[PDB]
């Protein structure tokens, strides 16, 4: 709701995370300093959304649908997702939690909706998901030209 | 009921009137009360045993205390050397030279430095802990003061 | 064990209420009519004497 | 204190599936369309200068 | 049953009003509290004797402290000598000459590297435990200000 | 159980005052009623005498 805001870098408290959890940089070695600019179609990225996820019962991988995507993208296997979801836990008291999951396969090109198979488990019973990244992919696609 | 809250309160009031006491304010969440960092420090990595390895790798490349003491003082002497001040024998000579140094100081860095980081660690949750003690002292200025009452 | 002490002085406060309030009817209501039968009875002493 | 005022779960399944049986009778079909409507396989990626 | 129970939730309610006290959230089973690895930590490993046989195999080839000090000072030297900076004798009498130093640091940095690992664990162990005794200090601070009271 | 231990001394602070202003109504106006009724008793015992 503003439009007055500021991004201030500080050398000191470098917390490495989406939600600031994680290694700090030491700040007596650093080489480069590269501020990551996009766009907001950059890889569907404005209007995704997680909707549901749950386990599969494979040993390895587990099923995820990501939401309105514009139609103009498609995921390789590989891909590295990032996000922040709610789960239940074993005792029934909600947490939270951050993660990055790699994909193995996909369906539904061009209808908007995607349902990914990803690797890995997951601690809980699914809630809810508040930030969701879906920024560097492999494949290309075309996008209406702007000029920024 | 009859109200008996409202005459123990009343009575209460009336009975300690002439005397502040004001109870301390601190919160003790403001994450100034907690240690830096969360499992990512390097407090919560594992500890690896010490092993000869790690003082030398009888090679002349690197990777050991004694092969990055002996590099550092050869490259300062191949420094000096390659403007024309000197030639390869007194480089080789100052080299045979400080080559048992280096491993006098090797021997003492390695025991040395284990430890002069772990005594820091200590210090830092010492003073953490510290202020929550002295918090709670302050709280206990007040129940000094109500029991000379 | 610490848990349910709490609960047991918890209890305590709910007997002290009545406790207070059984001693406070017992001031206002039944006092000043044992007052009047003691002084009915001197009067009765005093016929006796009579 | 206060009781007997909000559904119970398996009720509130039961009046999701109603609204969901309504809305489907409102809607029967998919209504919107995409203009992509082939898999990845069968288009080419290609770049033009500007159009025209 | 006339709810005594009603009766001391209400008594409690406004007996005490007109001051806070909240006791602390924290939740300790998050792995910041526990030691870092499992049974797969080095600290759960057997502890092997110390035996000559650590110190020198009476070999040239390595596997013990000596030899190993031995070797890396060779390699160095033959190094040098490969490049035409010096000739056999020279290799050989700087051999000779450090093979005393070699030995008297061998003899040492077993018995020291065997308490530079021991000398960290406990700082860890230490370090852990503190975070939650301070946990507890945080716990008190409220039992300290309701005896005032 | 610290915190409860604090209204349970408030209770008992409302019990304290009733008690004293019991104590006080029973000096002030039922004792020297019984002082009248012994002063009747004894001039019964002189006619019974008598």
């Amino acid at each position: 709701g503003t439009k007055d805001y500021i991004f201030i870098l500080d050398f000191a408290d470098l917390r490495t995370g989406v939600a600031f959890n994680g290694v700090t940089i030491n700040p007596r070695n650093i080489t480069m300093i590269s501020f990551d600019c996009t766009e907001a179609h950059h890889g569907l990225g404005k209007d995704a959304y997680i909707a549901a996820m749950y386990n599969n019962d494979d040993g390895a991988t587990f099923q995820m649908e990501i939401g309105g995507i514009h139609t103009n993208a498609a995921l390789a296997a590989g891909d590295k997702l990032q996000c922040i979801w709610r789960y239940l836990d074993v005792n029934g008291n909600a947490q939270a939690a951050e993660n990055e999951f790699e994909v193995v396969s996909y369906e539904g090109f061009g209808t908007s909706n995607f349902s990914v198979k990803c690797k890995g488990m997951l601690p809980g019973k699914f809630i809810g998901c508040d930030a969701f990244y879906g920024k560097y992919l492999q494949t290309d696609g075309p996008i209406k030209q702007v000029d920024s | 009921s009859c109200g008996a809250e409202l005459e123990a309160n009343a009575l209460l009031t009336a009975l300690v009137a002439g005397e502040d006491f004001t109870l301390p304010d601190i919160d003790m969440s403001g994450s100034e009360y907690d240690i830096p960092g969360g499992i990512n420090s390097p407090i919560y990595a594992e500890i690896e045993k010490i092993t000869t390895e790690q003082l030398t790798t009888r090679e002349v490349g690197g990777s050991g205390v004694f092969d990055a003491l002996m590099q550092s003082a050869s490259n300062h002497l191949l420094a000096e050397f390659k403007n024309n001040r000197i030639t390869g024998g007194d480089y080789v000579k100052a080299y045979i030279a400080t080559m048992e140094a280096c491993m006098a100081n090797a021997v003492q860095f390695l025991t040395t430095k284990d430890q002069a980081y772990w005594n820091a660690v200590t210090a830092q949750v010492a003073a953490i802990t510290a202020r929550a003690n002295l918090g709670i002292i302050k709280a206990n200025f007040v129940t000094a003061k109500i029991q000379a009452l | 064990a610490t848990k349910a002490e709490y609960a047991l002085t918890k209890l305590k406060l709910s007997n002290e209420s009545v406790t207070y309030c059984t001693a406070q009817y017992n001031l206002s209501s039944m006092l000043p009519q044992q007052l009047l039968m003691l002084k009915n009875q001197t009067t009765q002493v005093a016929e006796q004497t009579k | 204190g206060i009781g007997q005022i909000h559904f119970n779960v398996e009720t509130s399944r039961k009046v999701c599936l109603d609204l969901a049986k309504s809305v489907l009778r409102l809607v029967p079909v998919y209504p919107l369309v995409s203009p992509v409507k082939k898999q990845h396989d069968d288009y080419w990626f290609v770049g033009r200068l500007g159009l025209d």
